[PDB]
């Protein structure tokens, strides 16, 4: 009888995922007009 | 939010390819703790927003060595990715890691 016995190496098995998301913001409204240069009163003719 | 169309375009320019894995949380700081060598892993191509691991990859973990997180390390040394694994395993004597598949993923 020996009953010896023998050892091995530590494997593991293991699934990494990392996630992420997305978010799109938006701001707009109707135009009114818009920021212009030189803005004083005009008197068109044709 | 992203497309589909337009998830895929943007994660076929991550390319990760190689993994190195740490004994503490890689948030800051992501050149410290690196206790394993970067073994090279590659990534299939984007499909659905989800990009899969080509291949099972070994990591030769040294011994007397405690790993909990990893970090996916590109190719101009930059880490796009960190992460943590199921439990903190202590490598007492000489052993290998195996990663059975790595995926990175948008649809979240």
């Amino acid at each position: 009888t020996r009953v010896h016995s023998y050892r091995g190496v530590l494997i593991i098995t293991d699934e990494l995922t990392v996630e992420a998301g997305s978010r799109v913001s938006l701001s707009g409204y109707v135009s009114d007009g818009g920021t212009s240069d030189v803005f004083t009163i005009c008197r068109l003719l044709d | 939010t992203l497309t589909i169309d337009g998830k895929n375009k943007i994660l076929a320019t991550l390319t990760p390819t190689t993994i190195v894995l740490h004994n503490v949380d890689p948030t800051a700081d992501p050149t410290a703790n690196k206790v394993t060598q970067p073994v090279a892993i590659f990534f299939s191509e984007p499909n659905n927003g989800l990009i899969a691991s080509e291949d099972t990859v070994n990591i030769t973990v040294p011994a007397s060595a405690t790993v909990s997180h990893f970090s996916l390390w590109d190719d101009n040394s930059k880490c796009v990715a960190t992460g943590a694994l199921s439990s903190p395993q202590f490598f007492a004597e000489e052993g290998i890691y195996v990663i059975s598949s790595v995926s990175i993923d948008l649809n979240k």
